[PDB]
């Protein structure tokens, strides 16, 4: 089992902490959802290759530009997250996060991940977004942004229901394994 | 880590740590506030455990088994004794607040009502000046430490056997040398998230809401000072 490193980046409300928790526990916490994620080493077998994938979060580091890059050394794959119920978190991807991740992690594959896809057909979400003249991110808007920033791929998932979560991390392992 | 503390913090939440009959006696809001306070102490216990792996297992093992030059070991684990001293003191005060709160005849049922004052003390005065000075030095030496580690691992065979030996047990799966360094660096930025969620469920007593609000600001001031005093050293 080779060792690879994964770092999740994105705005505070992109749902990156919850994605790391649901993946590591293989369950959406029934009794208590933790506020923080420390670290985890996942045993993943993708395409017949066994990998030890270390998972890291950047939550809490968004306002601290000199503390935050300390999470980047030797990263093998970046999960660049945004929330499907938040068109604003998608806007910050090519402006702030992509130039930072390409400067500290040159040549590292990036997977643009659209979180909270369950809210794309949630009525409370649709009514709330209309007050600010917005609507949920469409799957093609995500694909276009992923193409624009030169991401390795574009994927979607829902931490609430676990749908698409295993595939995100299995594709990250595949990307981390490539030259 | 000691068996007493590990057992007290083995459960995934405060709601599962306390007896079911005691849990039923509390309002939903108190259960939520206690769940987040328990998470803060449980993650602090894990953090102090991480610094003990660095001092006793790695640092000490390199000095005694490998007989490595003290300046080399210092380069690898900068400020580890000062860091260990800051958080073992903080953890002691948190577990003593839990201990005083225990119901008579019980080793698990408790409710902490005054966390705010403990957080204001920790993130103010001399203890805040020491955290700021220590993390500014540790974080500024982060890259130099990883570079020194990679060099030693790739050039010395006895160092590689040592690392493979001490990190072999399953209880060390997430705690390699570089993993421990990033765990410690990321610790300080976890506090505002934990304090804010405690504050969200602490509106019952106005004094507590004010203390936690002051504490949140002192943590953010500290983080801003550490962030501004960082510059990556390069050898
Ligand atoms: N060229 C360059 C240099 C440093 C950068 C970026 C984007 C973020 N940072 C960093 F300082 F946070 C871009």
């Amino acid at each position: 089992a080779i060792r690879k490193k994964l770092v999740i980046v994105g705005d505070g409300a992109c749902g990156k902490t919850c994605l790391l928790i649901v993946f590591s526990k293989d369950q959406f916490p029934e009794v208590y959802v933790p506020t923080v994620f420390e670290n985890y080493v996942a045993d993943i077998e993708v395409d017949g290759k066994q990998v030890e994938l270390a998972l890291w979060d950047t939550a809490g580091q968004e306002d601290y530009d000199r503390l935050r890059p300390l999470s980047y050394p030797d990263t093998d794959v970046i999960l660049m997250c945004f929330s499907i119920d938040s068109p604003d978190s998608l806007e910050n991807i090519p402006e702030k996060w992509t130039p930072e991740v390409k400067h500290f992690c040159p040549n590292v594959p990036i997977i643009l991940v659209g979180n909270k896809k369950d809210l794309r057909n949630d009525e409370h979400t649709r009514r709330e977004l209309a007050k600010m003249k917005q609507e949920p991110v469409k799957p093609e808007e995500g694909r276009d942004m992923a193409n624009r920033i030169g991401a390795f791929g574009y994927m979607e998932c829902s931490a609430k229901t676990k749908d698409g979560v295993r595939e995100v991390f299995e594709m990250a392992t595949r990307a981390a394994l490539q030259a | 880590s000691m068996e007493m503390d590990e057992k007290d913090f083995a459960a995934d939440s405060w709601s599962l740590a306390v007896d079911s009959s005691f849990l039923q006696q509390h309002k939903k809001e108190v259960m939520k506030q206690q769940d987040v306070i328990y998470e803060l102490i449980q993650t602090e216990l894990h953090h102090v455990r991480t610094l003990k792996i660095m001092t006793r297992l790695f640092r000490t093992g390199m000095l005694e088994e490998l007989h490595l030059e003290p300046g080399v070991v210092q380069g690898l684990f900068p400020c580890v004794d000062e860091l260990s001293d800051i958080h073992t003191r903080f953890l002691s005060q948190l577990l003593e607040r839990r201990r005083q709160a225990l119901c008579p005849g019980s080793t698990r049922n408790f409710v902490i009502h005054r966390l705010g004052d403990l957080l204001i003390s920790q993130f103010s005065g001399p203890s805040a000046e020491q955290m700021c000075k220590t993390y500014s030095e540790f974080c500024s030496r982060h890259s130099k430490a990883l570079k020194l580690y990679k060099e030693l691992y790739a050039r010395d065979k006895r160092f590689q056997q040592f690392i493979r030996k001490v990190t072999r047990p399953a209880v060390l799966k997430r705690h390699g040398v570089q993993e421990c360094i990033l765990l410690v660096t990321q610790r300080i930025t976890k506090y505002p998230l934990l304090i804010s969620r405690i504050l969200q469920h602490s509106h019952g007593i106005e004094e507590e809401r004010q203390d936690l609000t002051t504490a949140l600001g002192l943590v953010k001031e500290l983080l801003s000072n550490v962030d501004e005093g960082i510059y990556q050293l390069e050898k």
